[PDB]
């Protein structure tokens, strides 16, 4: 569904933008 | 060569003077903020 | 991070309904039963921090589920006064000049 | 004279369950 | 005490007619025990401050459809009863 296409999209865009801040 | 272009340097080095101390200030404010921003985990905006 | 996810959002109704519906949809995802799920001869205590990472989840859920309301009710009163606008024209001075 | 002004207030008005 | 207050469900009205309205339904419910009792003394109350006479509606199954004038018109929940008075002249 689109419903949660959009939902996981933006989730795996801040799990890539975090995870990206998140080298540590 | 002139003497304004000679006063205006010498206005460039004196204001660069005066503001080294402000831009110590900034260095150790972009010190502080690296490491808080860091440690909490504020990640920054993409943009940003 | 909640402000860049409301502003990836953003207030188009479909983007309201999508939000609805992934997030009841991820909320039913978490379904605790087994807390103990020990995958081998060493028992990987999931349990307790599973259940209240859930709850933290459909915490967030709860949370986006405010947002949303916040936004939709934002929407709602930008609807309603829109229309409300177009009636009171109409009652006042009505399309038949 | 009179005019009439239809601006309806409708809405969702459920009974009680 | 069961609070008649209105939701912001839809609100086109004058504020003084919703809040006697309001007030006059409760205090009504309140003083007759009978339902009928209390919907006909919202009825006296409200032909003797807003002009004789008008009907409302407070119970619990409401709906209708109608051309409902401004300033004397909403359409919401008054606490245990659906709050839609709505006066075309």
């Amino acid at each position: 569904s689109e419903e949660e296409e959009g939902q996981s999209l933006w989730s795996s865009i801040l799990s890539e933008v975090s995870t990206r801040a998140r080298s540590k | 060569a002139s003497t304004s272009d000679a006063v205006t340097f010498i206005t460039y080095v004196q204001s660069l003077k005066r503001k080294i101390k402000q831009f110590e200030k900034q260095v150790e404010l972009y010190r502080n903020g690296q490491r808080l921003l860091e440690k909490q985990r504020f990640q920054f905006p993409p943009s940003w | 991070q909640a402000e860049n996810i409301y502003n990836r959002l953003g207030e188009d109704l479909n983007k309201w309904q999508a939000l609805l519906v992934q997030i009841r949809k991820a909320r039913g995802t978490f379904d605790n039963a087994e807390t103990k799920k020990e995958f081998g001869p060493v028992v990987i205590d999931y349990g307790k921090v599973q259940s209240k990472v859930n709850l933290k989840y459909d915490s967030w859920h709860k949370e986006v589920l405010s947002k949303f309301g916040q936004m939709l009710g934002s929407n709602m009163t930008e609807f309603h006064s829109q229309i409300s606008k177009s009636r009171q024209e109409l009652e006042q001075h009505s399309v038949d000049t | 004279p009179r005019e009439i002004v239809t601006y309806t207030k409708e809405t969702q008005t459920p009974v009680m369950a | 005490m069961c609070d008649r207050k209105a939701v912001i469900k839809n609100a086109d009205m004058s504020e003084e007619m919703q809040q006697d309205s309001v007030e006059c339904a409760t205090q009504a419910l309140e003083k007759y025990n009978i339902e009928k009792d209390i919907a006909a003394h919202i009825k006296k109350e409200f032909d003797k401050k807003y002009n004789p006479t008008w009907h409302c509606i407070v119970g619990r199954n409401f709906g209708s459809y109608v051309t409902h004038e401004t300033k004397h018109f909403i359409y919401f929940y008054l606490g245990q009863v659906a709050i839609l008075l709505f006066k075309s002249g």
